């Protein structure tokens, strides 16, 4: 039964070597030619009115090769995102909270700003 | 310090070998002979002597 | 067996049909009369492949059913394939990705090839021992050698997974490494194996060759793989976008340095743009700019429109193209058919679809297409072919024509029956 | 291709545990080595769309390209080129077989001018359907 | 440049030292008020005085308003941004028209930007460190660098030992180190230390020539229009960039103010000279009246370029209005920020002399008695397509064993190619 | 202040509509023979080429189914000068 | 072309010639209004209709272990 073997990897590489790239690498490579950062935190304020976690898909049984899919994409993202993790999270991350100035616990009171003067 | 400033020798220029058959700027080593040689008939050339002189040899 | 191309209604059509002295042949190449257009077109063909002027265009005029087409098909059968013909509709400019002035430059831009050359110092063989400093010992059927190893080098052959037994290529110039398959052997073959596995020969000749490769391209793929990161993805999906104007201005440059260097060769080529005036004024305009360059391909239009509002203006213009455009180019006139130019026009198809016909068929068939149309006779080559064959015959008399006929109308026909009955048709 | 699926654990071990998430498949019955021959009807457009942006790449590229929105996008000629000869290749190899069909234009009268003038070259094309 | 084009021989405007226009010169024939007119825009535009100056090449359809704006062109030199535009071009799907104008407007504004650097870089012979009491304590590292001129020893402040194990800088590496900031940067094994048996590549670079110590000047030109794109979108957001389509945006106006501030202190601090151009706007019939209201705005900058519009239309309906026409195809409003440039039919013999010089361009040899014939048609038809006949005339010629061009060759050409007017008449028959 | 936060809009469906699409293997080809645009990350035109030129016929497949560092002066001897190097 | 009356079978027609070719040869319907795709143009919609209508029947031995 080796003759049978034999055709069938015979038939299997000659299906793969037989196509060439449309463009290619070389081709690719040849054709290539050769400050308010402070201002912009004063300024962030506006927190969303409502948050919600995105819906989720409930299914009873859910089948095995969507979840594998699934799983698989959750693991290669995650990889993928591990050396740049801080900047994804930093950079997605939503404003939610809004705590009022410290500056204004000087404001609310005169007797505080006339320490303050005082004091300095 | 020795680590953040080691004194390094520096290195050596290389030997420009040259193929013994013909005498071109070397391009290859064989492996089995250690010589270098730049050619096919200087391969063959070379493995020929290689194993006549390892029959005379021993 | 049923190949992607069949007979379709230019199958017949293998060149111009001309001589050396671009003398019109009657029925040659699947062409038949128009003399005087097809040695029009012989001379736009020469102009083609002599490449030297750029930015010619040509007008092919005339009633519908006259050749035009046909005409354009025998210049792209006698242009060799390896010089651009982009040949597109009118209609195919209105594109929600791209504006119109784009889209005509990117189909400009396919029309001018650029082939570039490139030699390359690569070592191809197979590996006999790797050793993790390091070594690695390749071969050929002539040559074995035994190289020392950086870090990088050693990083890709560990990364790369390069094992004893692979053929192997690496560039001396760039350092990387491309694995083209393992070598088969007596105790590598396996009960199943990796899509990735290719079994091949052991390289031959030197470990170390000199290559010399020649890519040919256009310049709207440098355009488009120059447009971003990931660029060459918009040649497959055609997502290109508009492509910025310091983009196409740098390539230009660069294919000239390159041309200037003698790395490339510039192929200009031909646009074909069939039914042209779905053009608007816009278009033209644009046109009329794009043609004034020494990167603009030869350009060749054809239209069957009379004295027609240019689309986009309320004016009218002959061919349905403003004067500014038309005196920019040449016009080749086609004249309608004589009887016997229908007769051996019907013959050639008659001869492509595979038809055996009588005598009396053809006079019956070609009386048919000059009363009516040429395609009309065409198209009922095949109808009686099949009616003829559904009679157990071998070949088609003139009562299958007359069934045809019966079975199929034409535009006068049609519209007689449309007209008998126009109550019950809507919105006359 | 040396595609390896797990598809569950074998039901003889469904005792193995009382409470476990797995999916218990029964044991095949056939042979362990099984050959079918097999037909399957795909269209060019299949072919088309499927060269028309890379897909199971695990690139961190081809995965936002699985996240993206997607959208119908204007293949090109050459694409088209491309699958033909590749398609007209494995038709002389004899393991592939074309079979032309038919496009039913209804209502043909919602077509612009635009629609029709295309539909000329369309037409004439070598490569069109009925 | 090898291959021609329909102005490949317009080698710019043949004016005299006086000014005036020459009868036949540098390409152009006649035309000789409309030349002097161009010259006096040249002037105007090397004065780089002036923002904003329009100026309209205005005539019928084949006098040479194309030829004009190319022979102005070429006259202002490669040194000027010469940005040619089709009205056509602002009606784009991914910005407004009014975008399209001024990214236009910024890419005639040039800017030249001289960058002088002094770099000490050789190839490195010894890194010992000089060691001292602190009033191991060092005070300074000495580097000795080779290059094929020679070999110097440099005193650098001890600092330096951080980027020197940083860039895992050896003895027989090639290094160079700026004199601002004292940083080291390494790039490469000196290639007399490489063999042919061992194999790395981005690792080697040859010993450099010339003295040690160098000065280099790099100077770079660039639009305003550049600085713009990269200061909108500069090159993990760069991944979903670069994956995503990179549509051109609707640049704002602060954008341009802050690159005007930033290019006038380059001005200043001597880094940078402008080089203010030209925005050439041909078929400026086809923009709309949007267009045309904004150009009104965009004219009386004091950043713009100069501009030359090119119009044939004659008295014509606006685009985007209805039933307004005007002079040009461009509102009176428009035309009186623009000087007009009138352009004039040929004679017969101008017209004999612009055939001569094409098909003299062309590389063509044409007979006197076939250069008649094709003046004469070229009195009837038009211009254009008698010089459109020179090449395929030379091939019938070239076909039929001839060297030149003869009579017979032009009249069969005639045969085979008919011009708008022939054809409009078999239309009607 | 501070955003409210609701909980997610749990969408309950059977698991049917999750298995759509998916066909039994046996009546999926290997339609990777067709699949142009894997191949620009794989291999090249000219490496196509070689493999095209060095596949493996059948009948090898049939078919199929001492370093010791010495001294060029150990080997060879030394060529007088002005002499054509001979071996 | 189907050419008649509104109610006179022209789509009865068409479905039955659909019939008669059987279920491997392709049918592709499409109604005029279709081309006017908020995504890509006219032409690209009736192109991708066109190649639709042609199949490939694609034969090959499935091996599993
Ligand atoms: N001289 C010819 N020799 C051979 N076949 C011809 C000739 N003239 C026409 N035909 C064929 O007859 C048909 C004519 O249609 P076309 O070539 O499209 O004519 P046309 O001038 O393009 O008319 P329009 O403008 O497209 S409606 C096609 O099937 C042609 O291949
Ligand atoms: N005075 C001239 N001397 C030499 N060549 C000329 C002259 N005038 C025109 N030409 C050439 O003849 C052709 C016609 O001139 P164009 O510049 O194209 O005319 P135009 O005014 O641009 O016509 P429109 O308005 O764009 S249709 C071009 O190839 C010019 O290079
Ligand atoms: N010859 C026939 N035999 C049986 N049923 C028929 C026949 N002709 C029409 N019908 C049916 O009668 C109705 C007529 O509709 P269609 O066949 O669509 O006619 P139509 O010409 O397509 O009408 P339009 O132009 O699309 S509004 C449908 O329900 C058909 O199934
Ligand atoms: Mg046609
Ligand atoms: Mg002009
Ligand atoms: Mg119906």
């Amino acid at each position: 039964l080796l003759k049978e073997r034999l055709d069938q990897i015979y038939l299997v590489n000659e299906r793969r070597c037989s196509q060439a790239p449309v463009y290619g690498r070389d081709l690719l490579r040849i054709c290539a030619l050769p400050s308010l950062q402070d201002v912009i935190d004063r300024v962030a304020f506006v927190i969303p009115p409502v948050v919600a976690a995105p819906p989720s898909l409930r299914v009873p049984r859910p089948p095995p090769l969507y979840s594998h899919r699934m799983r698989i994409l959750r693991q290669g993202l995650r990889e993928h995102a591990a050396p740049y993790f801080q900047q994804l999270r930093q950079t997605t991350a939503p404003r939610l909270l809004q705590f009022p100035e410290l500056r204004l616990v000087q404001f609310d009171s005169g007797k505080l700003e006339a320490l303050a003067i005082l004091l300095q | 310090f020795e680590e953040w400033f080691p004194q390094g020798r520096p290195p050596k220029v290389p030997v420009r070998e040259v193929c013994p058959v013909t005498h071109r700027p070397a391009l290859y080593r064989d492996p089995v002979t250690d010589i270098p040689y730049a050619t096919a008939r200087a391969f063959k050339i070379i493995r020929e002597a290689y194993k006549k002189y390892i029959t005379a040899h021993g | 067996v049923t190949r992607i191309e069949r007979i379709g209604a230019h199958s017949h059509i293998r060149g111009l049909g001309l001589d050396d002295a671009l003398e019109p042949r009657q029925a040659s190449q699947g062409m038949v009369g128009q003399l005087a257009a097809r040695r029009a077109a012989g001379v736009v063909l020469e102009m083609i492949r002599e490449g030297k002027i750029a930015g010619r265009a040509v007008l092919i005029a005339g009633q519908p059913g006259t050749g035009k087409t046909a005409i354009a098909m025998g210049m792209a059968q006698a242009l060799g394939p390896d010089t651009p013909f982009t040949a597109i509709a009118g209609s195919e400019i209105f594109s929600l990705e791209m504006s119109k002035t784009e889209a005509l430059t990117q189909a400009f831009r396919r029309s001018i090839g650029v082939r570039i050359k490139e030699e390359t110092e690569i070592i191809e063989g197979e590996v006999v021992e790797i050793q993790i400093v390091g070594k690695l010992t390749l071969k050929t059927t002539e040559m074995e050698t035994i190289y020392d190893l950086g870090t990088k080098m050693i990083e890709s052959l560990t990364k790369d997974k390069v094992q004893a037994g692979d053929v192997i290529t690496i560039d001396k110039a760039t350092g990387k490494i491309s694995k083209l398959g393992r070598s088969f052997t007596r105790a590598r073959d396996y009960d199943a194996m990796g899509s990735q596995t290719k079994f091949v020969q052991c390289p031959d000749g030197e470990l170390q060759k000199r290559k010399e490769v020649v890519h040919t391209v256009s310049l709207h793929e440098i355009d488009v793989i120059n447009s971003r990161t990931q660029g060459f993805l918009a040649l497959f999906s055609g997502d290109t976008g508009e492509i910025k104007s310091e983009v196409r201005e740098q390539i230009n440059a660069k294919v000239a340095e390159w041309r200037e260097e003698g790395k490339a060769e510039i192929i200009p080529g031909v646009l074909f743009i069939d039914e042209v005036h779905m053009l608007d004024i816009e278009s033209f305009s644009f046109l009329n700019r794009a043609l004034e360059s020494d990167m603009a391909p030869v350009l060749i239009m054809a239209t069957n429109r009379g004295i027609t509002r240019i689309r986009g203006t309320s004016y009218q213009s002959p061919h349905g193209i403003p004067i500014d455009l038309l005196d920019r180019l040449l016009i080749v006139s086609t004249t309608p058919y004589s009887e016997k130019d229908t007769k051996q026009i019907l013959r050639i198809r008659c001869e492509e679809e595979d038809v055996e016909m009588s005598e009396d068929a053809y006079t019956v068939l070609t009386r048919i297409g000059l009363e009516t149309s040429l395609r009309y006779a065409i198209q009922l080559i095949t109808a009686a072919s099949l009616v003829c064959r559904k009679r157990k015959g071998t070949e088609v008399q003139v009562d299958d024509i007359k069934r045809v006929y019966s079975l199929f109308l034409d535009e006068s026909r049609s519209t007689q029956y449309m007209k008998e009955y126009q109550d019950a048709f809507l919105f006359n | 291709s040396g595609a390896v699926k797990r598809q569950g654990r074998c039901d003889t071990y469904a005792t193995e545990f009382d409470l476990e998430a797995e999916e218990y498949v029964p044991l095949p019955k056939g042979d362990v080595h099984k050959k079918k021959e097999i037909i399957q009807d795909v269209t060019l457009h299949d072919l088309d769309v499927a060269n028309a942006r890379p897909q199971g790449g695990q690139d961190i590229l081809s995965m936002m390209g699985q996240l993206m929105k997607p959208k119908k996008t204007e293949i090109t000629d050459k694409l088209r080129g491309e699958i033909n000869k590749v398609v007209n290749k494995y038709i002389d190899q004899g393991i592939a077989e074309l079979v032309p069909g038919v496009l039913f234009v209804d209502e043909v009268h919602m077509l612009d001018i635009e629609c029709f003038t295309y539909l000329h070259r369309a037409l004439e094309s070598s490569i069109a359907p009925i | 440049t090898q291959r021609i084009a329909s102005h490949s021989h317009v080698k710019g405007l043949g004016l005299d030292e006086s000014g005036l226009a020459k009868q036949a010169a540098s390409g152009l024939v006649g035309q000789e008020n409309a030349r002097e007119a161009c010259g006096v825009i040249v002037e105007l535009i090397k004065s780089k005085k002036m923002a904003g100056r329009a100026v309209l090449l205005a005539g019928p359809p084949g006098t040479g308003k194309t030829a004009l704006a190319l022979a102005i062109a070429q006259e202002l030199g490669s040194k000027v941004p010469f940005c040619p535009m089709v009205g056509s071009e602002v009606y784009s799907t991914e910005i407004k028209k009014t975008e399209v104008l001024m990214e236009n407007f910024r890419r005639a504004i040039g800017l030249r930007i001289k960058e002088t650097k002094e770099v000490y870089e050789g190839e490195v012979t010894e890194l010992t460190p000089c060691e001292t009491e602190n009033p191991k304590t060092i005070s300074h590292v000495i580097i000795g660098l080779k290059t094929a001129k020679g070999t110097k020893q440099l005193k650098l402040d001890p600092s330096i030992f951080e980027s020197l194990q940083k860039e895992r800088v050896e003895a027989g590496d090639v290094i160079y180190i700026e004199a601002n900031s004292g940083a080291v940067k390494r790039q490469g094994r000196c290639d007399t230390y490489a063999t042919e048996f061992d194999l790395e590549a981005e690792e080697y670079v040859p010993l450099p020539k010339g003295d040690v110590h160098k000065k280099k000047e790099i100077i770079q030109d660039v639009t305003l229009h550049d600085l713009d794109v990269a200061n909108a979108r500069p090159q993990i957001l760069s991944m979903m960039g670069q994956l995503m389509k990179p549509k051109k945006t609707e640049i704002t106006d602060k954008l341009r103010g802050e690159i005007n501030k930033v290019v006038n202190k380059y001005i200043d601090q001597g880094i940078a000279e402008l080089v203010p151009g030209v925005l050439f706007v041909d078929e400026v019939h086809m923009l709309d009246i949007e267009c045309f209201t904004y150009l009104h705005r965009a004219l009386e900058s004091s950043i713009a370029p100069i501009v030359i519009f090119a119009s044939n239309r004659g008295n014509c309906v606006i685009r985007g209005t209805e039933d307004i026409t005007s002079p040009h195809g461009i509102p009176l409003d428009l035309l009186d920020r623009v000087m007009i440039i009138r352009t004039m039919l040929y004679t017969p013999q101008e017209m004999k002399q612009i055939i001569k010089i094409r098909a003299q361009t062309e590389g063509i040899n044409i007979s006197e008695e076939a250069l008649n014939h094709l003046g004469e048609i070229g009195t009837k038809t038009t211009l254009r397509y008698s010089v459109q006949l020179l090449t395929p005339a030379n091939l019938l010629a070239k076909i039929n064993g001839k060297d030149s061009i003869e009579k017979e060759h032009v009249e069969e050409i005639s045969e085979l190619f008919y011009d708008a007017k022939s054809s409009a008449k078999i239309l009607a028959d | 202040g501070s955003s409210y936060v609701a909980g997610p809009l749990e969408y309950p469906s059977a698991s049917l509509i999750l298995k759509a699409l998916e066909r039994d293997f046996w009546k999926e080809a290997d339609l990777s023979m067709f699949d142009l645009i894997g191949l620009e990350n794989k291999i090249t035109r000219h490496e196509a080429e070689l493999l095209s030129k060095k596949k493996i016929p059948r009948k090898l497949m049939e078919e199929i189914s001492a370093a010791a560092k010495l001294k060029a002066s150990r080997l060879f001897q030394p060529v007088q000068y002005g002499q054509k190097p001979e071996g």
